[PDB]
C-alpha cells in the first residue's frame, strides 16, 4: 500500500526500490498568438526515477519530438514516463530490478500498473508524502542536460555526491528533501545559499557543492530557516 | 404450458418463480406451480421464513425434462429433482390440478418482462457456469462465489463467469498498453466476442444471467459479473450498433425489474456514472439514461 511517515524506514532497507516523478516530463511555456489566442510551446523534459537507498538517478530526459502529432498530451505524458520506467525495468539485470516502484502521483498507477504487467511480482505504490522532485530542474547541471538534449536520451547521476561516504542513506535522502524543498519554495534564496562562499565549488562530477561536515549543517540550517520564513508569508502566521 | 409438482411443504417459505413471489405456510397444502411458459429458462427460489439468509434456487427449461421439488429434512432445503417416469408424472400433476392445489404462473398477456430478461439466456450455458452435469436444472445461492472471486475456495460450488480484467495481460496488447486500456475495443471485439463468447447473443446471455443471480439471490460475485460486462462494453469506443441497440433495451428491462429498495447495493455508482456520462456510449444507451435518471437520480 502507499508509503507515509509511519513506514519510512523501508526507503532505507535493502529491498531495491525506486521513486518515479514524473512532473518534468510534460514542460509548456503558455504564450499569445498573433491572433491573440493562447498556445503552449513545449521544451524538453525528464522523468525523476531514484534509488532513495543508493542514490542512483535516472534521468530519462524526453525530448520535445516525442509530443509531435500528439493529443491529449498530459494524459499521454504519463503513459510515456510508464513506457520508459517499463523499458529501464527491463533493460536492468534481473537481480537490479526493483521489487518496488512508488509513484509520487497517484494518476501514475494505472499507467505503470499496465505497463508493468509482465512482472507481477514488482508492487507499484502510492505515497502520502508531498515530495519536493518537481524541483530537480532547480539542480543546474540536471537543467542544462535536459535542456541541451537533441534527442531521447537517458543521463546517469548520483543525486547523494559522495555523501554516503560519510553518512547514512537515510540522511542523504533528508539532506536531499531539505535542498529540494528549499529550492521549491524560494529558488532564488536557496541558490543564494549554496554557493555565497566562492571557496566552496561543485566537483565536476558532483552536483552539488563540496561542503565540510560542519559547512553541511550550518546550509542545512540556513535551509530550514528559508522554508519556514516562505511558509509565514505564504500564510500570514 | 408446464407443471413443476411440490411433493409438500413441510417449512414456512416464500417461493419464487422468476419475477413473482408467493409466501407459503409450514405444512399449507402447496402442491407446485402450474401455467409455466414453454420457450424460455425459469427460476424457482426460496427464502425460509425462519432464516432470511441464504436465498437459493434452481434455473431449469420444461422442455427438457419433468423436474419437481420437494423439501428434504435432512439438508433443510426444498431440492429440486427430475421425475424420469412420464407417466408417473403425468398422474401427479393431473391430480394436483384436480385438487387444485397449485398456484398459476401469474403471467399478464401484455408483460413481455421475462422475455425481455432473459432473451438470451440459455439452460446449456447455465450449465457451463453452474457445474454439476448429472442435472439438467442448476442450483444458485446467494453465497456461492465465482471463479474470478476465488483466484483473489470449493471449487465445485462456483459461478464459472468469464473472467474479465481491465488490467490483465489478456485485456491488454504489448505496445498497445495506453491505447487498449483507453479504448478496450480490441478485448471486447477480438478477445471476448469472436475470441471466447463466438457471438453477442452468448455474451449478453451471460450478462442477463448475471444480473438475474444479483437480483434474485443478493449473489455479489454476480452484480460485479453483470457490471464488468457492461464496464467493457461501454468503455468500448467501436462497437457493433446492433450490440448498443440491445444492450440499451437489456439493461432498461434490468433497472425497470429491480427492486426500487435495492438499488443501493445492486447498483454501482462508479460504473453507472462512467457509462452513462463518461463513456464513449455515453449517448448510446437513450432509453436506460432516462430510466436510471428518473427511478435513481441519487445514485448519479
Amino acid at each position: 500500500g502507499a508509503m507515509n511517515s509511519s513506514n519510512y524506514a523501508e526507503l532505507f532497507n535493502n529491498d531495491i526500490k525506486l521513486f518515479v516523478d514524473d512532473t518534468n516530463v510534460y514542460r509548456v511555456t503558455v504564450h499569445k498568438t498573433f491572433e491573440g489566442n493562447v498556445a503552449t510551446k513545449a521544451i524538453n523534459g525528464c522523468i525523476f526515477t531514484l534509488n532513495p537507498k543508493t542514490g542512483h538517478l535516472f534521468l530519462k530526459i524526453i525530448h520535445t519530438s516525442v509530443w509531435a502529432g500528439q493529443k491529449r498530451l498530459s494524459q499521454l505524458a504519463k503513459w510515456k514516463t510508464a513506457e520508459e520506467v517499463s523499458a529501464l525495468v527491463r533493460s536492468l539485470p534481473k537481480e537490479e530490478q526493483p521489487k518496488q516502484i512508488i509513484v509520487t502521483r497517484k494518476a501514475m498507477l494505472d499507467p505503470l500498473e499496465v505497463h508493468m504487467l509482465d512482472f507481477p511480482n514488482i508492487a507499484i505504490r502510492p505515497t502520502e508524502l508531498r515530495l519536493p522532485f518537481s524541483a530537480a530542474m532547480s539542480i543546474d547541471k540536471l537543467s542544462d542536460v535536459v535542456m541541451k538534449a537533441t534527442e531521447p536520451q537517458m543521463v546517469l547521476f548520483n543525486i547523494y555526491d559522495d555523501w554516503l561516504d560519510r553518512i547514512s542513506s537515510y540522511t542523504a535522502f533528508s539532506r536531499l528533501t531539505l535542498l529540494l524543498r528549499a529550492l521549491k519554495t524560494n529558488e532564488e534564496s536557496a541558490k543564494m545559499i549554496l554557493l555565497s562562499d566562492p571557496t566552496i565549488t561543485i566537483k565536476s562530477y558532483h552536483l552539488w557543492p563540496s561542503f565540510t561536515d560542519e559547512q553541511w549543517i550550518t546550509i542545512e540550517s540556513q535551509m530550514r530557516d528559508l522554508i519556514l520564513t516562505e511558509y509565514g508569508r505564504k500564510y500570514n502566521v | 404450458m408446464n407443471t413443476v409438482p411440490f411433493t409438500s411443504a413441510p417449512i414456512e417459505v416464500t417461493i419464487g418463480i422468476d419475477q413473482y413471489s408467493f409466501n407459503v405456510k409450514e405444512n399449507q397444502p402447496f402442491h407446485g406451480i402450474k401455467d409455466i411458459p414453454i420457450g424460455h429458462v425459469h427460476v424457482i427460489h426460496f427464502q425460509h421464513a425462519d432464516n432470511s439468509s441464504m436465498r437459493y434456487g434452481y434455473w431449469f427449461d420444461c422442455r427438457m425434462g419433468n423436474f419437481y421439488i420437494q423439501y428434504d429434512p435432512k439438508d433443510g432445503l426444498y431440492k429440486m429433482m427430475e421425475e424420469r417416469d412420464g407417466a408417473k408424472f403425468e398422474n401427479i400433476v393431473h391430480n394436483f390440478k384436480e385438487r387444485q392445489m397449485m398456484v398459476s404462473y401469474p403471467k399478464i398477456d401484455e408483460d413481455d418482462t421475462w422475455y425481455n430478461l432473459t432473451e438470451f439466456v440459455q439452460m446449456d450455458k447455465i450449465r457451463k457456469i453452474v457445474r454439476k452435469d448429472e442435472n439438467q436444472f442448476s442450483y444458485v445461492d446467494s453465497s456461492m462465489t465465482t471463479v474470478q472471486e476465488n483466484e483473489l475456495s470449493d471449487p465445485a460450488h462456483s459461478l464459472n463467469y468469464t473472467v474479465i480484467n481491465f488490467k490483465s495481460r489478456e485485456a491488454i496488447r504489448p505496445g498497445h498498453e495506453m491505447e487498449d486500456f483507453l479504448d478496450k475495443s480490441y478485448y471486447l471485439n477480438t478477445v471476448m466476442l469472436q475470441g471466447i463468447f463466438k457471438n453477442s447473443s452468448n455474451y449478453f446471455g451471460e450478462l442477463q444471467f448475471a444480473f438475474l443471480n444479483a437480483m434474485f439471490f443478493g449473489n455479489y460475485g454476480s452484480s460485479l459479473q453483470w457490471h464488468a460486462m457492461i464496464e467493457l462494453i461501454c468503455s468500448s469506443a467501436t462497437v457493433p450498433k446492433h450490440m448498443l441497440d440491445k444492450l440499451d433495451e437489456i439493461l432498461y428491462y434490468q433497472i425497470k425489474t429491480l427492486p426500487e429498495q435495492y438499488s443501493d447495493i445492486l447498483l454501482n455508482e462508479r460504473v453507472w456514472n462512467i457509462c452513462l456520462y463518461s463513456s464513449f456510449q455515453k449517448n448510446s444507451l437513450h432509453n436506460t439514461e432516462k430510466i436510471m435518471e428518473n427511478k435513481y437520480p441519487e445514485l448519479l
